[PDB]
């Protein structure tokens, strides 16, 4: 992926994550948890099936052509209508080579993407209140329950509610 | 006093593998094939109006070959000929078989109209024992063979306006004795002649004695022709000798309609798309079953899969 | 107080951000059927200009003539002698007016003469000993007076005798020229006779390289005209060094001379558009468009420098930002 | 957009915006104001105009062809004719429908790249003396009146000037 | 210092390349690759497909059996090269759609020819012509068989040679046509020939047409050339009475990957899968810019004459120096 | 690129980085080095040659054609054996201009993307012990060895070594 979230500095995916495509884990003092994020993985879809409804039953109607197989052998305008149809065939199927091609690398890159989206996203949220560990990580320095963890999942996070407790544990030690 | 939050994205236990433009395989959580490479096996009858010619090629069928009698007045939008089909009427060629065989595809219909040809001094409705109609000698049903009345065989002149508001096809012949004795015996004169002609064009034909090959019984020959009269023009007929005359006009459509070889089977179920292999389904974008086909097709390619990404890089731990 | 249009005498906000339009335009993408962009530009031409613009190529108009009969020489296309164009324009509502004729493989003369862009002819002097010449009809009057394609010379009877006719032409020349020639039908064998002695004419036209024979076909044809006969039309190149010969007992309707044929980058079209003084590099049966976009939708059929024809009626490429308005409610 | 900036972090447009695609918009000591980057606008722009130079006024001369209307019934070759034909604009239609997909998925992810290059460039500018609201937006935590936001606009903000004074309402 | 300044960067190259992409004309990389073949070897080259020098002989020409080609009685190929310098020399032809008898035999490969006992009964046979000079004698073409009245008469002529095979067969023949009545009546009797070969599938008439032409070799008369295709179980039959140029037999016909060139280029040995007329080409690039008349396994013909693929980042060089 | 790190934040290349497509320059007490980076160097190379076997070698076996050559004229079938052919090329010729069009946008795009890559790599492992000073240059807060710098190389940096030290110096 062109941002390197995905295969990159995020080490793996989750397999046990079976409602979600993006999404969250956590540790605090209630325990662990996790929760899909509904707006990341919806963005990453309606991309995909966008992709698809233009690919997708977008046939052609097609009736009488011209003739493309032969008993008789006949010389010049058979030489003609067969020349034809094959660099019809030829030319398609080069359409198609590419298009999957270029399809599906910008598949892998617009997933990565929207990794990449929530992770700045939360970023954001947390502001002065966390560190980025690595591998997608945030240590937060404040006592953070499901509450307050849900609260950034929702986007209504007030960092100043906990600002102070959280630059007294960073500059500590 | 703190807490730990780590983002990340899904995978699955065993995803499938694609092309990209810098990869020939890469692992993405999902994909789905474009190309459509399996037939329902058979031809669907009921999305499309598909017409068994059985033993009947399409020429034989409009001609009036005793044994396609049973499709004297059909229309279709693909008709099917089948490899074990057969001719069982006088021997003939038609110069340009091909395109005769396109036009009456594409009009996708056999609505004849007889009209009252005025052919005097000559008898008409020839037959053969090479075209056996039940247990007598007959011909094909829309051709008029002509022949001497008592001693004599006149310079025929024949007209037929188009007073209609569409192209009139018009099938006729001449035919080739297999002696000069022969030649004198059905048409008096020693050399025939058969000139059908519009205002804008013409055709003429000589006939051309002597033997051919042995074909249920006769080495006599005919040969088709055709002319296409338009509105408002006139159909004229003069010949002295050898006339397959027509008995009417067959009506030209502009249509959507076509013939097609196969040997498939043709059953109950529905697909918009039909190739020689059998019917196909068209979800897909392209296929890769046969680049002969009719409806609404995928288009033909050469590549017989191609898997295009429906979810992201699939990294399981 | 709450309206205090600055910040808290210790800080500042910055904020950054891109502009937007009160009225964006839909575009298509790979993930979208249709996203709208502050802007957008059309690349597909669907509108004409009504008429055929005559200053960039030149288009000759045929008026009632077609470039067959043009070059045939029917009498009311006699303006059209020694022209030349880049583009010659038929009307759907030209007409024939001399004797009645067909031409097998018309389409293939007609694009012959056309590419070449030019008809100036040059006369020869063929000696036609024995027979009578310049034969005519009234199906083909120039004036009052019974007449013929001018470019054609209807052979027939000199009082008893119609001989084997047999002349030579060669090409002295560096091009290839292009000789126009024919056979008459007539209408019965009384007729035949009559005009040409024999019972069953014969035209042999042939060079070095080919050759073509063709034969009478009597038999009535339907009225033209007053004329049951009819004409039909051959032709024969013949090359530099090459030479030509013609060789009839009958029927021969024979040329005058030949036509000088180019390479050429000319052609023909069918269009009841009006022609007028304007400029454009691409011309359709439509009238001209313009070819500032990469294609269009006015017509398949097309001359000169053309964008390229696709089915699709509209092509919006974005020349913006994604839109995102200010307002939800105007 | 790919880099979630327009339609995305950046809430929404500004419509007041006729000077420039890209810019600012500040509260301070003065006031509230406006300003756009032509930095950024003219980048977005000529990259834009590249495609157009590409795609507009550029077409072949061709001469004489093909005939593609025909008065009568022929048969198969003229079937020819015609499939030449419907087979070539199938493929030129097929060519332009996905020049434009991809150019404007392009075109969008290009702007939308340019939106973000201006604010990672901003943040370096501020360095220690600011922190990311949210929405795009930058608190600077020192006095910043008129000539101050220019110079950040100029790119001769040096940050060593505020940091001391900024640090120091940022914790304290 | 108890500090220290950690630089990113990326390599770059005194003088890159330039190359085209999406919304830049010119726009330098580090380096790139050439993807339209422009230059070729000069030669056609011998090696992959089997080539087959023409020299004075056209394809036609061998078929039929000019006596100066004679060499190619028994060959076969993968292109068949014609130069512009051959000739016809025997007797003054033409065919009716030359170019598609040219054609199946090209694509056929293959001169292989089966002689049949062709009974002849009342005429006088093996017609020879001061055009034709095989050696120094009054020949003809070797594959075809001038029939002409056998001293008093010439009969209607009516012979059948059915297909035992499982392939088809391609029959070459002729008809005469004489310069003058005072020819037609001395040859061939009868002073109005005809011609028709007949399957039990098919049929051509052919009808000789007297007049003079032009000399060719001395000769004012000339002959056309045709051919019947006959199928397994079908029978050919050939009814004639006068001008016949009967056939000594039928060629086999193979369904090959074989061709026809037109080439003045010299034929070397060489390393090469791809064949123009203006030499061999080599076939690593993805397109050419050569010629559009190819075969073998060969770039795609472009307009194009140089395409270059950016095969590094974008050079940024340093400008301090 | 579209990431504005190649052409963009950073100046410009290194001629003198001869061993890798990417990598470091540093100055600190040991005095001033280069080392290059070979997983991103890699990283994209692999990409490039991924392309070039798409491209390169992949040609067709094509033997009895049309004939694209005349010496007479001859009209209606002539004119459509030459449309044909013409056709053809033009469609060749555009599928070749686009794909080399948006092969090297896209070679660009991604080189500059691996530039970037590497850049937020380091950020995340100096993590508060350095910050960004533009250009692409970190100003680490702590005498970082050659051993030290040899770890952030190595991706094995612990920041919780010097971090006491760092932080003391960028906030005093
Ligand atoms: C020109 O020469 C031709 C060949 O010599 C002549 O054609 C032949 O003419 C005779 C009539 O005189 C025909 O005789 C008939 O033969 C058929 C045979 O048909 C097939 O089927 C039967 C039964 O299965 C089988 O026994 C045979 O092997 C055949 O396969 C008989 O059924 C009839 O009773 C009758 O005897 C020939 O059939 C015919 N052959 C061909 C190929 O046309 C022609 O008549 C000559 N013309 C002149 C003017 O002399
Ligand atoms: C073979 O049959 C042909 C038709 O069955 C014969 O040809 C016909 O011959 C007659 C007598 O010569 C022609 O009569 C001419 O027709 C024109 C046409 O005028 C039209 O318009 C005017 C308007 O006022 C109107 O009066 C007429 O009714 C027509 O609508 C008349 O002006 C004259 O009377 C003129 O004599 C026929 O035109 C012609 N028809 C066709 C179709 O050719 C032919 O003679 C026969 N051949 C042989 C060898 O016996
Ligand atoms: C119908 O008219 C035709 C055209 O006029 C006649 O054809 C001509 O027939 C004469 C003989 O009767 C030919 O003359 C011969 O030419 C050859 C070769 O010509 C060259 O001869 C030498 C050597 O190079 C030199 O002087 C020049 O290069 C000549 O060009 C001579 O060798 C013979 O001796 C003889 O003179 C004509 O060539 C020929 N014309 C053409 C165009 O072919 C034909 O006789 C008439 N037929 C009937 C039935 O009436
Ligand atoms: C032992 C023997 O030879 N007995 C003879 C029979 O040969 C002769 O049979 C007829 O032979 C002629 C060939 O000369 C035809 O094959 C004819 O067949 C038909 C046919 O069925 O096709 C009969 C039709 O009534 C004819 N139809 C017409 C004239 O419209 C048709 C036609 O002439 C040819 O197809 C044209 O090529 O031929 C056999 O019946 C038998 C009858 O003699 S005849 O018919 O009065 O001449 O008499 C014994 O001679
Ligand atoms: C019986 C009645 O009511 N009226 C007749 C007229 O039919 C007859 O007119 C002539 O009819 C003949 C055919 O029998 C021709 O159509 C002729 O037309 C011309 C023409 O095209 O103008 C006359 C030309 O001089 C001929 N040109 C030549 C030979 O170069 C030309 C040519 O022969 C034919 O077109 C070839 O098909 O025909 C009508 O004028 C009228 C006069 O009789 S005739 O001219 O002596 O034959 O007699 C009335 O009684
Ligand atoms: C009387 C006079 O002024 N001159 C004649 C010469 O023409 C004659 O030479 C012969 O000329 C005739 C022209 O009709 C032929 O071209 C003939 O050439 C051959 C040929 O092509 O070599 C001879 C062959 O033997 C013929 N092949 C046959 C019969 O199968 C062949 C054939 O007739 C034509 O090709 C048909 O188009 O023509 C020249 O020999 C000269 C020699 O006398 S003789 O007539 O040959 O006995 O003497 C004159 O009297
Ligand atoms: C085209 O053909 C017309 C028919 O003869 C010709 O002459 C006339 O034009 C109109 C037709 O409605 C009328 O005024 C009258 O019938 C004819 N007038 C004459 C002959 O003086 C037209 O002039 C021809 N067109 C051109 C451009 O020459
Ligand atoms: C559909 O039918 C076509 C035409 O019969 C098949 O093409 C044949 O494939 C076989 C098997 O490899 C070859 O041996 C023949 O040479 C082909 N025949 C012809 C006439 O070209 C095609 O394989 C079928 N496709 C299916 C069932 O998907
Ligand atoms: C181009 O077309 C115009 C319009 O038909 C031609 O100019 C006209 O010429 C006629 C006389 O032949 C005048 O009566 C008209 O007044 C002219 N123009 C207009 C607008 O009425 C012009 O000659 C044509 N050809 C060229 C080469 O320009
Ligand atoms: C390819 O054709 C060339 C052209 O003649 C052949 O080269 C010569 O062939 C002659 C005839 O046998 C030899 O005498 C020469 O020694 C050959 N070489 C040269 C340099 O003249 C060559 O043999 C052909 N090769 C193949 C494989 O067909
Ligand atoms: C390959 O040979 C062809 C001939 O088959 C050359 O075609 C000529 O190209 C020149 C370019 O200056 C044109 O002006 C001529 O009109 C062409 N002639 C013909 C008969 O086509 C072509 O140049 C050669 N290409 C190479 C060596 O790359
Ligand atoms: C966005 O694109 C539109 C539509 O293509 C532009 O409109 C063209 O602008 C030029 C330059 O001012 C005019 O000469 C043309 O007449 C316009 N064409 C059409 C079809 O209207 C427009 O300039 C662009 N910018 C904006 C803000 O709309
Ligand atoms: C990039 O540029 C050149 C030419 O594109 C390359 O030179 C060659 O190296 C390749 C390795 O794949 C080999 O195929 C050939 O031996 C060389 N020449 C060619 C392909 O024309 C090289 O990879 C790079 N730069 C250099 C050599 O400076
Ligand atoms: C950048 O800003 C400095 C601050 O003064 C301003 O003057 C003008 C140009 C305004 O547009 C704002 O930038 C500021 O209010 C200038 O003194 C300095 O010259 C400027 N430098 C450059 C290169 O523009
Ligand atoms: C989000 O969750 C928090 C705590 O769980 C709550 O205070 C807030 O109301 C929620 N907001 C929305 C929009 O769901
Ligand atoms: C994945 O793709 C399959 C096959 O195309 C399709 O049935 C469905 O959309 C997806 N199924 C699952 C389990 O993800
Ligand atoms: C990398 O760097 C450190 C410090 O230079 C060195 O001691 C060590 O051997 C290396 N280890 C790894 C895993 O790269």
């Amino acid at each position: 992926g062109i941002f390197g979230a995905i295969a990159g500095f995020i080490e793996n995916g989750w397999e046990g994550m079976v409602d979600g495509w993006y999404g969250f884990r956590y540790q605090n003092s209630e325990g662990t948890g996790q929760a899909a994020d509904l707006k990341s993985t919806q963005a990453a879809i309606d991309q995909i099936n966008g992709k698809l409804n233009r690919v997708i039953e977008r046939t052609n109607e097609k009736f009488h052509q011209i003739e493309k197989e032969f008993s008789e052998v006949e010389g010049r305008i058979q030489d003609l209508e067969k020349y034809v149809e094959d660099t019809k065939i030829d030319l398609w199927s080069y359409n198609a080579e590419l298009l999957v091609a270029l399809e599906n690398q910008h598949t892998i890159d617009l997933t990565d993407a929207e990794m990449n989206k929530l992770f700045e996203k939360t970023r954001r949220q947390l502001r002065e209140n966390a560190e980025d560990m690595g591998g997608g990580c945030f240590k937060i320095y404040h006592k953070c329950d499901n509450a307050c963890i849900g609260s950034i999942r929702n986007g209504t996070y007030d960092h100043y509610i906990y600002r102070d407790e959280a630059l007294n544990n960073r500059f500590q030690i | 006093n703190t807490a730990t939050l780590c983002l990340g994205h899904h995978a699955v236990a065993n995803g499938t593998l694609v092309k990209t433009i810098t990869d020939d395989q890469i692992e993405v959580t999902n994909a789905t094939e474009l190309v459509q490479s399996i037939s329902i096996g058979k031809i669907c009858n009921n999305s499309y109006r598909v017409l068994d010619g059985r033993n009947c090629t399409l020429i034989d069928a409009m001609l009036g070959d005793p044994h396609c009698d049973d499709f004297q007045y059909e229309n279709w939008d693909l008709f099917i000929e089948r490899s074990s089909a057969f001719s069982n009427c006088y021997p003939y060629d038609i110069p340009d078989y091909a395109s005769l065989r396109s036009i009456v595809a594409s009009s996708g219909t056999l609505e004849f109209t007889a009209e009252g040809f005025t052919w005097t001094g000559v008898t008409q409705n020839g037959g053969s024992g090479a075209c056996k109609r039940g247990s007598a000698d007959s011909f094909f049903s829309r051709l008029n063979w002509l022949t001497k009345s008592g001693n004599s065989y006149p310079i025929l002149n024949v007209t037929m306006p188009n007073n209609k508001n569409f192209d009139k096809l018009y099938i006729w012949g001449i035919h080739h004795p297999s002696s000069n004795k022969e030649q004198t015996k059905l048409y008096i004169q020693e050399s025939g002649r058969v000139t059908v002609s519009t205002e804008r064009s013409q055709q003429t034909v000589i006939p051309n004695i002597g033997s051919r090959p042995w074909v249920r019984g006769q080495s006599g020959r005919i040969s088709i022709y055709w002319t296409i009269v338009k509105p408002g023009d006139i159909l004229m007929i003069n010949s002295n000798g050898n006339l397959v005359a027509p008995r009417g006009y067959f009506k030209l459509r502009t249509g959507k309609s076509s013939v097609m070889r196969s040997d498939a089977l043709i059953d109950t179920c529905v697909s918009e798309c039909i190739t020689p292999n059998g019917s196909i389904p068209n979800d897909k974008p392209f296929q890769n079953v046969n680049k002969i086909t009719y409806g609404k097709c995928p288009k033909y390619i050469r590549q017989n899969t191609l898997k295009l990404a429906t979810g992201m890089r699939n990294v399981p731990e």
